[PDB]
Protein backbone atom coordinates (compact mmCIF):
# COMPACT_ATOMS: atom_id res chain seq x y z
CA UNK A 1 0.00 0.00 0.00
CA UNK A 2 0.98 3.72 -0.91
CA UNK A 3 -1.67 5.79 0.64
CA UNK A 4 -4.10 6.33 3.63
CA UNK A 5 -6.79 3.43 3.73
CA UNK A 6 -9.12 2.00 5.97
CA UNK A 7 -9.59 -1.72 6.35
CA UNK A 8 -11.82 -3.86 8.88
CA UNK A 9 -9.16 -6.40 9.45
CA UNK A 10 -5.30 -5.93 9.78
CA UNK A 11 -5.24 -6.38 5.93
CA UNK A 12 -1.15 -6.93 4.80
CA UNK A 13 0.40 -6.28 1.22
CA UNK A 14 2.14 -8.47 -1.10
CA UNK B 1 -23.01 -28.54 24.94
CA UNK B 2 -24.52 -25.83 23.60
CA UNK B 3 -26.07 -27.63 20.13
CA UNK B 4 -23.94 -25.86 17.61
CA UNK B 5 -20.45 -27.31 16.75
CA UNK B 6 -17.29 -25.06 15.92
CA UNK B 7 -13.87 -25.11 13.57
CA UNK B 8 -10.83 -26.57 13.61
CA UNK B 9 -7.62 -23.68 13.93
CA UNK B 10 -5.24 -25.24 10.62
CA UNK B 11 -3.07 -22.40 11.01
CA UNK B 12 -4.00 -19.01 10.58
CA UNK B 13 -7.18 -18.51 8.32
CA UNK B 14 -8.26 -15.27 10.47
CA UNK B 15 -11.68 -14.40 9.90
CA UNK B 16 -12.53 -17.22 7.63
CA UNK B 17 -14.24 -19.51 10.96
CA UNK B 18 -16.40 -16.34 12.01
CA UNK B 19 -17.46 -15.60 8.54
CA UNK B 20 -18.38 -19.50 7.65
CA UNK B 21 -20.48 -19.35 11.16
CA UNK B 22 -22.34 -16.08 10.06
CA UNK B 23 -22.92 -17.56 6.40
CA UNK B 24 -23.65 -20.99 7.64
CA UNK B 25 -26.28 -19.86 10.13
CA UNK B 26 -28.03 -17.18 7.52
CA UNK B 27 -30.45 -20.28 7.18
CA UNK B 28 -31.97 -19.07 3.51
CA UNK B 29 -28.59 -19.05 2.27
CA UNK B 30 -27.90 -22.45 3.90
CA UNK B 31 -31.11 -24.34 2.12
CA UNK B 32 -29.97 -22.44 -1.13
CA UNK B 33 -26.77 -24.02 -1.14
CA UNK B 34 -27.93 -27.26 -0.44
CA UNK B 35 -29.69 -26.86 -3.36
CA UNK B 36 -27.01 -26.16 -5.78
CA UNK B 37 -26.22 -29.30 -8.56
CA UNK B 38 -22.76 -30.04 -7.96
CA UNK B 39 -22.89 -33.84 -8.65
CA UNK B 40 -20.71 -33.95 -11.36
CA UNK B 41 -18.33 -30.92 -10.19
CA UNK B 42 -14.64 -32.06 -9.41
CA UNK B 43 -14.11 -31.97 -5.30
CA UNK B 44 -10.05 -30.84 -5.42
CA UNK B 45 -11.91 -27.64 -7.18
CA UNK B 46 -15.39 -27.18 -6.63
CA UNK B 47 -15.71 -24.26 -4.17
CA UNK B 48 -19.72 -24.76 -4.28
CA UNK B 49 -19.06 -28.17 -3.39
CA UNK B 50 -16.50 -27.47 -0.95
CA UNK B 51 -18.66 -24.92 0.92
CA UNK B 52 -21.65 -27.49 0.72
CA UNK B 53 -19.36 -29.91 2.60
CA UNK B 54 -18.69 -27.85 5.63
CA UNK B 55 -22.43 -27.04 6.25
CA UNK B 56 -22.91 -30.01 6.04
CA UNK B 57 -20.38 -31.06 8.61
CA UNK B 58 -21.35 -28.22 10.69
CA UNK B 59 -25.07 -29.44 10.47
CA UNK B 60 -24.27 -32.83 11.63
CA UNK B 61 -20.61 -33.49 13.01
CA UNK B 62 -19.87 -33.84 16.85
CA UNK B 63 -16.13 -32.52 16.74
CA UNK B 64 -14.49 -29.77 15.45
CA UNK B 65 -15.06 -29.27 11.56
CA UNK B 66 -12.13 -28.91 9.08
CA UNK B 67 -11.61 -26.50 6.21
CA UNK B 68 -8.87 -27.43 4.74
CA UNK B 69 -10.42 -28.94 1.47
CA UNK B 70 -12.44 -24.93 1.60
CA UNK B 71 -8.86 -23.27 1.60
CA UNK B 72 -7.90 -25.23 -1.16
CA UNK B 73 -10.66 -24.89 -3.33
CA UNK B 74 -10.43 -21.37 -4.28
CA UNK B 75 -6.69 -20.75 -3.57
CA UNK B 76 -5.90 -19.66 -0.58
CA UNK B 77 -3.92 -22.41 1.03
CA UNK B 78 -0.98 -20.15 1.62
CA UNK B 79 -0.73 -18.94 5.26
CA UNK B 80 -0.47 -15.64 4.24
CA UNK B 81 -3.48 -15.30 2.11
CA UNK B 82 -5.83 -14.69 4.33
CA UNK B 83 -3.84 -11.58 5.80
CA UNK B 84 -3.85 -10.09 2.43
CA UNK B 85 -7.65 -10.02 1.62
CA UNK B 86 -10.43 -7.99 4.20
CA UNK B 87 -13.63 -10.31 5.37
CA UNK B 88 -15.39 -8.85 2.67
CA UNK B 89 -13.44 -9.87 0.25
CA UNK B 90 -13.63 -13.40 1.37
CA UNK B 91 -17.30 -13.08 1.43
CA UNK B 92 -17.69 -11.80 -2.46
CA UNK B 93 -15.31 -14.50 -3.35
CA UNK B 94 -17.58 -17.23 -1.47
CA UNK B 95 -20.80 -15.28 -3.19
CA UNK B 96 -19.90 -15.44 -6.25
CA UNK B 97 -19.15 -18.83 -6.53
CA UNK B 98 -22.39 -20.21 -5.28
CA UNK B 99 -24.33 -17.52 -7.37
CA UNK B 100 -23.03 -18.32 -10.41
CA UNK B 101 -23.32 -21.60 -9.65
CA UNK B 102 -26.84 -20.86 -8.88
CA UNK B 103 -27.27 -19.43 -12.18
CA UNK B 104 -30.29 -21.39 -14.71
CA UNK B 105 -31.23 -23.74 -11.80
CA UNK B 106 -34.23 -23.48 -9.49
CA UNK B 107 -32.77 -21.22 -6.71
CA UNK B 108 -31.18 -18.88 -8.80
CA UNK B 109 -30.59 -15.21 -7.85
CA UNK B 110 -30.41 -15.93 -4.30
CA UNK B 111 -27.64 -14.05 -3.62
CA UNK B 112 -28.90 -10.90 -4.77
CA UNK B 113 -32.46 -11.94 -2.96
CA UNK B 114 -30.48 -11.55 0.62
CA UNK B 115 -27.13 -9.56 0.35
CA UNK B 116 -28.21 -6.90 -2.94
CA UNK B 117 -28.65 -3.42 -2.37
CA UNK B 118 -29.46 -0.49 -4.31
CA UNK B 119 -27.19 2.62 -4.05
CA UNK B 120 -27.51 5.81 -5.77
CA UNK B 121 -24.47 8.90 -5.78
CA UNK B 122 -25.30 11.99 -7.46
CA UNK B 123 -23.32 15.31 -8.04
CA UNK B 124 -25.75 18.09 -8.09
CA UNK B 125 -24.08 21.93 -9.42
CA UNK B 126 -24.72 25.00 -7.35
CA UNK B 127 -24.63 27.59 -9.91
CA UNK B 128 -26.16 25.66 -12.93
CA UNK B 129 -28.63 22.95 -12.97
CA UNK B 130 -26.51 20.26 -14.20
CA UNK B 131 -26.79 17.00 -11.97
CA UNK B 132 -24.62 13.36 -12.63
CA UNK B 133 -26.89 10.78 -10.91
CA UNK B 134 -25.60 7.38 -11.01
CA UNK B 135 -26.79 3.76 -9.68
CA UNK B 136 -24.89 1.18 -8.45
CA UNK B 137 -25.57 -2.12 -6.65
CA UNK B 138 -23.54 -3.09 -3.01
CA UNK B 139 -23.44 -6.26 -1.05
CA UNK B 140 -21.71 -4.71 2.07
CA UNK B 141 -21.29 -1.09 3.79
CA UNK B 142 -18.20 0.06 4.68
CA UNK B 143 -18.50 2.38 7.54
CA UNK B 144 -16.47 5.41 9.10
CA UNK B 145 -15.71 4.94 13.04
CA UNK B 146 -12.93 7.60 13.88
CA UNK B 147 -14.98 10.10 15.60
CA UNK B 148 -18.33 8.46 15.29
CA UNK B 149 -20.24 7.77 18.74
CA UNK B 150 -22.65 4.99 17.14
CA UNK B 151 -23.96 3.67 14.49
CA UNK B 152 -26.24 6.52 13.93
CA UNK B 153 -23.07 8.96 13.25
CA UNK B 154 -21.41 6.42 10.45
CA UNK B 155 -24.79 6.39 8.58
CA UNK B 156 -25.19 10.45 8.88
CA UNK B 157 -21.29 10.71 8.21
CA UNK B 158 -21.79 8.16 4.87
CA UNK B 159 -24.70 10.12 3.17
CA UNK B 160 -23.78 13.95 4.23
CA UNK B 161 -23.12 16.15 1.43
CA UNK B 162 -19.45 17.21 0.07
CA UNK B 163 -18.54 20.53 -1.10
CA UNK B 164 -16.82 20.91 -4.63
CA UNK B 165 -15.87 24.10 -3.78
CA UNK B 166 -12.32 25.88 -4.83
CA UNK B 167 -9.57 24.32 -6.36
CA UNK B 168 -12.03 21.16 -6.18
CA UNK B 169 -14.51 22.43 -8.39
CA UNK B 170 -16.63 19.57 -10.27
CA UNK B 171 -15.80 19.45 -13.52
CA UNK B 172 -19.18 19.84 -15.52
CA UNK B 173 -17.83 19.13 -18.97
CA UNK B 174 -19.82 21.94 -21.14
CA UNK B 175 -21.19 23.67 -18.45
CA UNK B 176 -17.13 24.32 -17.14
CA UNK B 177 -15.84 24.36 -13.72
CA UNK B 178 -18.89 24.52 -11.09
CA UNK B 179 -19.44 24.45 -7.77
CA UNK B 180 -21.09 21.30 -6.67
CA UNK B 181 -21.79 18.91 -3.72
CA UNK B 182 -21.54 14.94 -4.23
CA UNK B 183 -23.25 12.72 -1.99
CA UNK B 184 -24.90 8.83 -1.65
CA UNK B 185 -28.83 8.27 -0.57
CA UNK B 186 -29.36 4.46 -0.19
CA UNK B 187 -32.63 3.20 -2.09
CA UNK B 188 -33.14 -0.11 -0.62
CA UNK B 189 -31.26 -2.56 1.97
CA UNK B 190 -30.96 -5.89 1.76
CA UNK B 191 -32.30 -8.36 4.04
CA UNK B 192 -29.38 -9.19 4.83
CA UNK B 193 -27.10 -6.34 6.15
CA UNK B 194 -23.58 -6.63 5.94
CA UNK B 195 -21.67 -3.63 7.68
CA UNK B 196 -17.89 -3.70 8.00
CA UNK B 197 -16.47 -1.10 10.66
CA UNK B 198 -13.61 0.62 9.58
CA UNK B 199 -11.49 -0.44 12.66
CA UNK B 200 -8.14 -0.54 11.08
CA UNK B 201 -6.26 2.12 8.52
CA UNK B 202 -2.78 1.78 7.01
CA UNK B 203 -0.30 5.15 6.86
CA UNK B 204 1.93 5.50 4.25
CA UNK B 205 4.41 7.11 7.06
CA UNK B 206 5.25 4.00 9.08
CA UNK B 207 5.35 1.30 7.26
CA UNK B 208 2.41 -0.76 9.46
CA UNK B 209 -1.31 -0.76 9.92
CA UNK B 210 -2.73 1.27 13.13
CA UNK B 211 -6.20 -0.40 15.15
CA UNK B 212 -9.05 2.17 15.84
CA UNK B 213 -9.46 1.12 19.39
CA UNK B 214 -12.44 4.13 20.33
CA UNK B 215 -15.51 3.24 21.61
CA UNK B 216 -18.22 2.59 18.86
CA UNK B 217 -21.67 1.85 19.59
CA UNK B 218 -24.04 -0.27 18.01
CA UNK B 219 -27.77 -1.23 18.78
CA UNK B 220 -29.44 -4.89 19.38
CA UNK B 221 -32.11 -3.14 16.78
CA UNK B 222 -31.29 -0.71 14.11
CA UNK B 223 -34.37 1.22 12.84
CA UNK B 224 -32.65 2.31 9.60
CA UNK B 225 -35.74 4.36 7.72
CA UNK B 226 -34.68 7.50 8.21
CA UNK B 227 -31.69 6.94 5.79
CA UNK B 228 -33.81 5.55 3.31
CA UNK B 229 -34.78 7.88 0.50
CA UNK B 230 -38.76 7.22 -0.52
CA UNK B 231 -39.42 5.29 2.44
CA UNK B 232 -42.82 2.75 2.27
CA UNK B 233 -45.02 1.91 5.37
CA UNK B 234 -45.60 -1.44 5.98
CA UNK B 235 -42.13 -2.26 5.51
CA UNK B 236 -39.66 -0.66 7.62
CA UNK B 237 -36.13 -0.56 7.45
CA UNK B 238 -36.00 -2.03 11.09
CA UNK B 239 -33.28 -4.43 11.32
CA UNK B 240 -32.11 -7.16 14.36
CA UNK B 241 -28.45 -7.65 15.59
CA UNK B 242 -27.61 -11.15 14.19
CA UNK B 243 -23.50 -11.22 14.10
CA UNK B 244 -21.12 -9.48 15.67
CA UNK B 245 -17.36 -10.34 14.39
CA UNK B 246 -15.21 -9.25 17.05
CA UNK B 247 -11.17 -8.52 16.52
CA UNK B 248 -8.84 -8.40 19.67
CA UNK B 249 -5.84 -6.97 20.12
CA UNK B 250 -3.14 -4.60 18.28
CA UNK B 251 -1.38 -3.03 15.40
CA UNK B 252 0.27 -7.19 15.78
CA UNK B 253 -1.35 -9.79 18.07
CA UNK B 254 -5.06 -10.55 16.91
CA UNK B 255 -7.78 -12.84 17.38
CA UNK B 256 -11.23 -13.74 15.65
CA UNK B 257 -13.77 -14.28 17.01
CA UNK B 258 -17.27 -13.96 16.37
CA UNK B 259 -20.68 -14.26 18.37
CA UNK B 260 -24.10 -14.96 17.42
CA UNK B 261 -28.01 -15.38 18.00
CA UNK B 262 -28.62 -18.48 15.74
CA UNK B 263 -32.48 -18.29 16.12
CA UNK B 264 -32.80 -14.53 16.14
CA UNK B 265 -33.95 -14.93 19.80
CA UNK B 266 -31.42 -13.12 21.59
CA UNK B 267 -29.28 -16.21 22.67
CA UNK B 268 -25.98 -15.91 22.24
CA UNK B 269 -22.79 -17.77 22.22
CA UNK B 270 -19.45 -17.09 21.21
CA UNK B 271 -17.64 -18.92 19.14
CA UNK B 272 -14.21 -19.09 19.12
CA UNK B 273 -12.74 -21.42 16.36
CA UNK B 274 -13.29 -24.81 17.93
CA UNK B 275 -14.47 -23.65 21.31
CA UNK B 276 -18.35 -22.44 21.06
CA UNK B 277 -19.79 -21.92 24.25
CA UNK B 278 -22.73 -19.87 25.54
CA UNK B 279 -22.09 -16.42 26.48
CA UNK B 280 -24.47 -13.55 28.09
CA UNK B 281 -25.91 -10.80 26.09
CA UNK B 282 -23.57 -8.28 26.92
CA UNK B 283 -20.72 -10.05 26.44
CA UNK B 284 -21.87 -10.48 22.92
CA UNK B 285 -22.90 -6.66 22.55
CA UNK B 286 -21.68 -3.95 25.30
CA UNK B 287 -18.33 -5.56 25.97
CA UNK B 288 -17.60 -5.53 22.06
CA UNK B 289 -17.79 -1.63 21.89
CA UNK B 290 -13.95 -0.69 22.89
CA UNK B 291 -12.44 1.79 24.56
CA UNK B 292 -8.43 -4.22 23.82
CA UNK B 293 -11.66 -5.75 22.50
CA UNK B 294 -14.01 -4.91 19.79
CA UNK B 295 -15.97 -5.52 16.37
CA UNK B 296 -15.25 -4.95 13.17
CA UNK B 297 -18.26 -6.72 11.33
CA UNK B 298 -22.08 -6.54 11.95
CA UNK B 299 -24.98 -8.58 10.30
CA UNK B 300 -28.00 -7.48 10.68
CA UNK B 301 -31.18 -9.02 9.61
CA UNK B 302 -34.86 -6.84 8.53
CA UNK B 303 -37.73 -8.17 11.27
CA UNK B 304 -39.98 -8.52 8.45
CA UNK B 305 -38.22 -11.44 6.53
CA UNK B 306 -36.36 -12.28 9.76
CA UNK B 307 -38.42 -15.75 9.67
CA UNK B 308 -38.02 -16.61 6.09
CA UNK B 309 -34.47 -15.63 6.66
CA UNK B 310 -33.72 -17.50 9.81
CA UNK B 311 -35.96 -20.30 7.96
CA UNK B 312 -35.88 -23.93 10.42
CA UNK B 313 -33.67 -26.56 8.23
CA UNK B 314 -33.76 -29.99 8.60
CA UNK B 315 -32.19 -33.09 7.45
CA UNK B 316 -34.54 -33.34 4.62
CA UNK B 317 -33.75 -29.91 3.04
CA UNK B 318 -29.86 -31.71 2.50
CA UNK B 319 -30.66 -33.31 -1.31
CA UNK B 320 -29.84 -37.22 -1.34
CA UNK B 321 -27.20 -37.31 -3.88
CA UNK B 322 -25.40 -34.35 -2.31
CA UNK B 323 -25.58 -36.94 1.16
CA UNK B 324 -24.33 -39.60 -0.44
CA UNK B 325 -22.01 -37.92 -2.07
CA UNK B 326 -20.72 -36.30 0.94
CA UNK B 327 -21.06 -39.39 2.84
CA UNK B 328 -19.38 -41.34 0.12
CA UNK B 329 -16.23 -38.86 1.02
CA UNK B 330 -16.50 -39.38 4.69
CA UNK B 331 -15.59 -42.96 4.06
CA UNK B 332 -12.54 -43.02 1.97
CA UNK B 333 -11.12 -40.98 4.84
CA UNK B 334 -11.34 -43.44 7.30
Amino acid sequence: FFRIRYFATNVRCK
Amino acid sequence: HTGYVGLKNQGATCYMNSLLQTLFFTNQLRKAVYMMPTEGDDSSKSVPLALQRVFYELQHSDKPVGTKKLTKSFGWETLDSFMQHDVQELCRVLLDNVENKMKGTCVEGTIPKLFRGKMVSYIQCKEVDYRSDRREDYYDIQLSIKGKKNIFESFVDYVAVEQLDGDNKYDAGEHGLQEAEKGVKFLTLPPVLHLQLMRFMYDPQTDQNIKINDRFEFPEQLPLDEFLQKTDPKDPANYILHAVLVHSGDNHGGHYVVYLNPKGDGKWCKFDDDVVSRCTKEEAIEHNYGGCTNAYMLVYIRESKLSEVLQAVTDHDIPQQLVERLQEEKRIEA
